[PDB]
């Protein structure tokens, strides 16, 4: 399914994922298209910071949900 | 000074919109007081 | 910043600035804290 990630400039990218994919997996893909190492990525969804070892289903992330990327500064 | 205020006021508006989207269930007025008290060289970081 | 990292993706630089010069990072740290 597709999900969206709002980048640093507010731009949206798409990711093809499975509900069982981990945040780690998602961060890996984001590194591929944005040039930001996983360790420097912080993802926020529905008022929560997402953790590397949990899955999209764990956060009720569904098809076409939008996650927010924040640079770990 | 009623110009520098407008500039400082314009950038904050942007951040406020983002924050509200990240934290949909939170009170917008609360986010505003938080943003105003919130921090900022760094770009080089 | 370009003269500091002349080989870096010009689009990756701009991206990092509009985050520090907004400090959206600390604002997020502050909002997340309210539920701890």
């Amino acid at each position: 399914m597709q999900i969206f990630v709002k980048t640093l400039t507010g731009k949206t990218i798409t990711l093809e994922v499975e509900p069982s994919d981990t945040i780690e997996n998602v961060k890996a893909k984001i590194q591929d298209k944005e040039g930001i190492p996983p360790d420097q990525q912080r993802l926020i969804f529905a008022g929560k910071q997402l953790e590397d070892g949990r899955t999209l289903s764990d956060y009720n992330i569904q098809k076409e949900s939008t996650l927010h990327l924040v640079l770990r500064l | 000074s009623s110009l520098i205020k407008k500039i400082e006021e314009n950038e904050r508006k942007d951040t406020l919109n983002t924050l509200q989207n990240m934290f949909p269930d939170m009170d917008p007025s609360l986010i505003e007081d938080v943003c105003i008290a919130a921090a900022s060289g760094p770009c080089v970081d």
